[PDB]
């Protein structure tokens, strides 16, 4: 009961410890900045050919 | 005889050069032209084999290598930067065939040469829609090098997150050519190419090491691990439907069939991760002794609940077959 207790107080942390405030937002904003390298990156793929 | 012998030859001598060209790359059309030529019937055996040369380039496809597994990202790429250069040779090739002696073979008695220098006349376009096309491969096969050099050791962490700008490329490169031949066919390949490179990255992250995890029952963040591949799976599709909407029209993919093989990895995958949490339950409930007023004869109950349990997880571990393989049933 004691070691099911000590989870659940380990459990608590594990979800809100680590859990850090805007995420996902983060994530998008890192997508952005390499959806426009591979936009410059077929630009300079573009004028090589041409 | 002398002069049957020495065409039956000369006929031998050009399946030796489709022999070179399989093992090689084509160039049967340079073969096939009859060499020191001085009656009419020559000529005329000369732009018959031309005839097969023409056949040899419409043969090949880009459906055909799909069929036979395969349908790699690099592959795809490589399948057309092989097909521009066999056709940019067969058209240098065509200007070496196109002899001033080969043009009065065709005036003199002209149905056949026509088709044959029609067939050609394709060939030059299909050829010049071939070299847009290597322009995207050669685009793709970059996106193919940042997939194939992987080790099979994270990646999907950090290619789920690679995947939308692979995708956001792909979409530039639909506006970019404009003139691109097969723009609904090469979807297809596109879609198949993200497939065939999500089923070897997936194959790497459990297989033999799944079933060695599932036998010792000591890896619970393993499975959720394997939960995390199959979320990078969603990723690629989110990102999919996500270039859809950044497309603006001319959808096509049609994932609903082409996924399909996707669809059913993940479905296989989902059912593992299903089972295998619930063998993480049945191990904590053994560590369970409640204590509680009748005493012995229900934990006695759950020790045989557990052996069950213990039999079923043994049978599983077997992993005959399996190695979340899609096309297994």
């Amino acid at each position: 009961l004691e070691t099911i207790k000590k989870q659940q107080e380990l459990a608590k942390r594990q979800v809100q410890k680590d859990m850090g405030s805007q995420k996902e937002k983060w994530e998008k904003k890192k997508l952005e900045m390499i959806e426009t390298a591979e936009a410059s990156f077929h630009e300079n793929l573009a004028k090589n050919p041409v | 005889v002398a002069k049957d012998l020495m065409e039956k030859f000369n006929n031998y001598v050009a399946q030796v050069y489709v022999l070179l060209g399989q093992i090689k790359g084509k160039t049967m059309l340079p073969l096939p032209s009859h060499k020191l030529t001085s009656k009419d019937k020559a000529h005329v055996f000369e732009g018959s084999i031309i005839t097969w040369t023409k056949q040899i380039k419409n043969v090949l496809k880009l459906e055909p290598e799909q069929l036979l597994k395969y349908g790699n990202d690099p592959g795809p790429l490589a399948e057309i930067e092989f097909w521009q250069n066999k056709r940019d040779n067969l058209n240098l090739i065509d200007s070496q065939l196109k002899s001033v002696e080969v043009q009065n073979i065709l005036h003199f008695l002209k149905s056949t040469y026509t088709t044959p220098f029609t067939k050609l006349q394709a060939e030059v376009k299909k050829a010049r829609l071939e070299a847009n096309e290597n322009y995207r491969y050669l685009f793709t096969l970059k996106d193919l090098f940042s997939k194939l050099q992987e080790s099979q050791p994270s990646d999907f962490p950090t290619l789920y997150e690679l995947f939308i700008p692979i995708m956001h490329t792909i979409l530039l490169i639909y506006n970019k050519s404009k003139t691109y031949n097969q723009p609904p066919r090469l979807v297809v390949l596109i879609r198949e190419i993200c497939n065939a490179i999500i089923s070897n990255a997936q194959a790497f992250v459990d297989k033999d090491t799944i079933f060695s995890l599932i036998d010792s029952k000591e890896t619970t963040e393993a499975c959720d691990k394997l939960q995390v591949t199959l979320d990078v799976c969603s990723k690629f599709k989110d990102a999919y439907f996500e270039y859809k909407a950044k497309a603006g029209g001319n959808w096509k993919l049609t994932s609903n069939a082409l996924f399909v093989r996707l669809d059913s990895f993940l479905e296989r995958c989902q059912d593992i991760l299903h089972l295998t949490n619930t063998i993480v339950q049945f191990n904590k409930l053994e560590k369970i002794e409640l204590g509680g007023t009748k005493g012995k004869t229900l934990t006695e109950s759950i020790a045989q609940i557990f052996k069950e349990f213990e039999e079923a997880v043994q049978a599983f571990t077997s992993v005959s077959y399996d190695i979340m393989n899609i096309a297994e049933k």
